[PDB]
DNA sequence: GAGAGTATGGCCATACTCTT
DNA sequence: GAGAGTATGGCCATACTCT
């Protein structure tokens, strides 16, 4: 009736530490989410907020995932939603949002209360044949629910989106992607599997960041496709305007990627006061709807402009690094990975969803076909068929009689006994022979992909290529020589 | 007469118990100085409560509980908690463990708190190793204990 | 100018606000004794299907469905109502069941929504009874996506039973609760004689009845609110003298007056005795328990009167507190003072109201069903040609033309007879479909005598009221002294 | 608060609920304190009542200058609700008791049902000095009766 | 003297890892 | 540094009417 503190720490530590690692702060190789963005995504889909229709109110959405799916506060659920509906934050966001979400100053969303939201086109994507067994189902906390163990995802959301999450043990840190540009590697990766990481390059040029900027050099990307480590410099976007009377100024279009907007401004502004910076009259912030992102530097007129622009970059976060750490949950365990083992467990993940999806494509047309062998029978002989029934006292006598008679099956002669009077019109009785014909035909081309791995390799290719025309997008981030 | 009992509850018996609940995660005493721990004001509502000093001028006469009882969540950030809290009493109140004065609560309230484990220190050394390596600053040890029973 | 006048956008702007907290917030309906928040809890929860006999949900999804459905304010609201109708000591009978801490008797709110689970009580689906047989309107919802109930069935007279409480815009509400066993039997009695006087009904309706029981000082305060509507109900705590031996004394008070906070009594008795207010007390305790109840124990000093004591404390705390009636409650949409009488009146109407609707309702299906079926009579006693009929057509429009040119039929019954499966041609089948049309016969003049006669719509009324008087209505609680 | 002139400067009082150099922002969480019904030390001590004194800085009552104004426009922007009208009111009363002159001068407006975006602002004009008084003493005043009254003769 | 009950949402700290 | 992002919720004020 006691407990050892040595048993208890290494006991209750562990259990803490697996869980974040496993099921908090990682996200899975395949699908790039995190438990709270999956639950979020399948929750919108189950209570039919999809881009069609309208917003539906964000406590109500919050509501729905935390009793159904999410055992957690309110406010972790919320705010994971949020972000996924910022445009600076996800390079192709998985949430479509109405009112206050937030700004690149820092400025938190307003209360669940005063916002609404529903998914965006994309996110159907990655919830795409969903229901035709292509992934795998457990139970939710409670056993009430059934949950998404990962979704389909149609397009490589890992890298696209990025990720960035804080375990215990470990952390990890992933840049986004121009899904143009991943797509267009998956596809060279799915041809020569022997492909190399310098000629995955020549498809995938670097990240691309929703905020757009600039990325130095080459050498810092390199390192970090090749080991799964790496820093990467990301400078502002700014040019030297010069106007009249020799006077200058410096103007901001792009900052770096989660770099606070309003932050970096206070922090130039505390250089100019505490006299660690020299040339500087004026700070504006012109940032709108319209212009986008617009920060003005007047220059004295002595200064050389060149001169304040690289101290700045030096001195403030209009110059700052990412740290690439890719870490993501294969197998379920954490694991440090490589550009090219991201694509290729992404792109087994669509060759398995693929496969699975023309598995149960099949079961259900050969069901039917078999159905409608049956009912082809009936329609030939329905004069019989009719009498049968009727000289029958009960329905379990009319299956019986039915199945020993026209030699069917017990689901043929359920199917029979189920059929509506109106199919023996003549459209109706053509109809069923016309389904039957093309059924047939359908059912050989499901059992092609199955037998060749070729061809179902192909349908993957062919499912990604319409997936980059509809939804990918020019580079945003300039990478400089 | 101290011969009362104090619960500290993480989330939501007049004359003898009394409740203290801790709202948010405790802090890590481990990673932190001792002045940033001293200003903490959960550490110091609890450092109040019991009224034994902390460190050299501890005074284990001056208990205001002989029963000190950690009851929190039956999830995952629940034992975390519990790790956390045995952590400053690890280092920083260490002869109440030893006084046998610390129990943790076994199964979110009436109908549990009951069952009640103490909590005993056996060896100071493997103890000490333990702390460092489980809430210490160094990460590359915490990875490793993970990697190796995970 | 485009330039507004201060008056004019003062009276404006005051009438909007005052008309929206006075029709839309603040005072309940006659017919069902609801606000609009919480009819909209009540039928939010009866639209996600949590009833008594599944399990609670989170309260958190209660109240963003309510929310984003029915109610367009500040979820704080909402759930701090939904917590008022889980209170037992709140309301007399009450229509939420919740789990977790929902507050007590000491003011001590009830824990964040994240922490706490709820779902109806047996009683609230008597208020939802018939909710789905067109027995009330239902209007649509603040965006024009959902439709909600303007009101509900109330199978039972929820405005006097659990009471009223609202503060509006030039007015304010206060109804006390009653027992539900009196009010049934005060509105049989009635129904049988219209012309009944207040006196008469107060027969039946001793006086009110608290969830938080204690007792009445006289029938004179409550026959002059339930005469005009408004009036002052004395409520004193019950309370024992104890005796010990050698004459030490003890005070007892098993059960407060009703919405008063027992801390702040208790605080403000201390505050009598450290300010010398009160000379004679040793020591005041609570032993409240959720075994015991209400508990509150005061000792007397030795040789002190402890009656003169006692009394000393009905002047000076809340242990003594007096209700006051002002029974305003909405009746055709407009705010009114009504009496005892009118009350009773108006959910008598309702009622009869309902179960006219509901009649006609079901009668409207019954013919429906009944036309359906002689048309399936006529397609099973000349199935050969039917069948005929069918094949010989090129699509079903013809098969449709065909069969009512031929059969002597009408569309819905031509429709119903091709929708027809197979397996209806069996003998049980044939057997069947006679046995509903026979039994539908009988019913439909059920439900036309009742339409016919008043007299028996009325006695329907009666019956069902007095099946939920059986299963529902209890003892009463509160004593009414003298 | 504003990024020299008042006269450009624009301040927004708003009721909680992106794109705005002059325009200023001050934002009322909770409903406003009645003044008409409240005496001089509560009026004082309410948060977002001194909020606004110091905003303007102006001062109140005696003490009052039009000269130290430090906005030109003061705008009411309240939710498009029945609260939103109700805090409205309550504005328009601590204007009227304590700020008359800047009614007079002009200074006031209310924002009708994007709109922030130059590319409609209603000004308060005080036609009856006698009106008004009679107007905010029945609607915000003490006495209930009177309230009352007016909505029964108003009601829908 | 108050307080009965529907309305109108910020502000606070900590764990955990990684970094020109 | 400090802050990137999922986790663990109590405390504050006002309107409005009525004895
Ligand atoms: N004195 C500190 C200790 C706890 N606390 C706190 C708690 C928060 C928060 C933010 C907080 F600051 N907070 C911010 C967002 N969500 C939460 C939240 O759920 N909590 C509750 C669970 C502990 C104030
Ligand atoms: N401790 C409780 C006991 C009654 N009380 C009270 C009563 C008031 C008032 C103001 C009050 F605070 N109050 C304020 C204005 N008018 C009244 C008023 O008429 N009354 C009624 C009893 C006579 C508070
Ligand atoms: N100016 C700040 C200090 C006072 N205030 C406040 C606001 C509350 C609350 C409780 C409050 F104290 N409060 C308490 C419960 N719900 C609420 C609530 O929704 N609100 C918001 C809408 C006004 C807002
Ligand atoms: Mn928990
Ligand atoms: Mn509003």
């Amino acid at each position: 009736n006691e407990r050892n503190i040595t048993s208890e720490m290494r006991e209750s530590f562990l259990d803490y530490a697996m869980s974040v690692i496993v099921a908090r702060a990682l996200p899975d190789v395949r699908d790039g989410l995190k438990p709270v963005h999956r639950r979020i995504l399948y929750g919108l889909n189950e209570q039919g907020m999809t881009p069609d229709k309208s917003y539906k109110k964000s406590a109500r959405i919050v509501g729905d995932v935390m009793g159904k799916y999410h055992p957690h506060g309110d406010s972790s659920i919320y705010e994971a939603m949020v972000r996924m509906a910022q445009d600076f934050s996800y390079r192709y966001p998985l949430v479509d949002g109405q009112g206050n979400f937030g700004s690149m100053d820092g400025d938190g969303a307003a209360a669940m209360r005063y916002t609404e939201a529903r998914m965006t086109k994309i996110t159907l994507e990655l919830l795409r044949d969903i229901n035709k067994d292509t992934i795998d189902f457990i139970d939710n906390y409670d056993g009430n629910e059934r949950e998404p163990s990962v979704l389909p995802a149609r397009f490589p959301n890992l890298l696209a989106n990025g990720a960035s999450g804080i375990a215990v043990g470990m952390a990890t840190n992933i840049p986004p992607h121009n899904l143009t540009e991943l797509i267009n590697g998956v596809l060279s990766l799915s041809k020569n599997p022997d492909i190399s990481i310098a000629e995955l390059m020549e498809d995938i040029e670097g990240p691309d960041f929703p905020t757009a900027g600039l990325i130095l050099g080459k050498s810092g990307i390199r390192r970090a496709y090749e080991t799964g480590r790496g820093s990467i410099q990301m400078r502002s976007r700014a040019v030297i305007e010069e106007r009249g009377g020799g006077r200058q100024r410096i103007v901001v279009t792009e900052i770096p990627f989660q770099v606070n907007k309003a932050r970096m401004i206070e922090k130039i502004a505390e250089l100019v006061r505490d006299k660690k910076i020299d040339g500087i009259t004026d700070l504006r912030d012109e940032t709108s709807l319209r212009t986008g992102v617009r920060v003005v530097i007047d220059v004295r007129k002595d200064a050389n402009a060149s001169v304040i622009l690289n101290n700045l970059y030096k001195q403030t976060p209009l110059q700052t690094s990412f740290g690439v750490n890719m870490i993501a949950l294969v197998n379920g365990r954490p694991k440090l990975i490589n550009l090219k083992e991201a694509l290729v467990h992404y792109l087994e993940h669509q060759k398995t969803v693929v496969r699975r999806r023309t598995q149960y494509n099949l079961r259900k047309a050969k069901d039917r076909a078999h159905i409608l062998e049956g009912l082809r029978i009936a329609l030939d002989h329905i004069d019989e068929i009719i009498s049968t029934i009727r000289e029958s006292d009960t329905d379990k006598v009319a299956m019986e009689s039915l199945q020993q008679r026209f030699k069917l099956s017990e689901k043929q002669a359920q199917a029979i006994l189920d059929m509506r009077l109106r199919r023996l019109t003549g459209l109706e009785r053509d109809k069923i022979e016309a389904e039957y014909n093309e059924l047939l035909n359908y059912i050989s081309e499901l059992e092609t992909i199955l037998a060749d791995e070729e061809v179902l390799l192909q349908l993957v290719r062919d499912e990604l290529t319409e997936i980059r025309d509809r939804f990918g997008d020019d580079r945003r981030t300039e990478i400089q020589l | 007469s101290p011969e009362c009992e104090i619960f500290l509850v993480e989330g939501d018996d007049s004359r003898t118990q009394a409740i203290l609940p801790l709202r948010g995660k405790i802090l890590n005493v481990e990673k932190a100085r001792l002045d940033r721990i001293l200003n903490n004001n959960e550490i110091r509502q609890m450092i109040t409560a019991f009224g034994t000093g902390i460190g050299g001028d501890f005074d284990l006469a001056k208990a205001r509980y002989h029963k000190i009882v950690i009851m929190t969540d039956a999830d995952v950030d629940g034992a975390h908690i519990r790790t956390l809290l045995l952590t400053f009493f690890y280092r920083f109140m260490r002869p109440l463990i030893e006084a046998g004065y610390v129990y943790i609560a076994q199964p979110l309230l009436w109908e549990t708190t009951r069952a009640l484990l103490q909590v005993k220190l056996e060896d100071a050394i493997e103890a000490d190793q333990t702390f460092e390596m489980l809430m210490g600053d160094v990460v590359e040890n915490r990875r490793q204990f993970i990697e190796d029973n995970a």
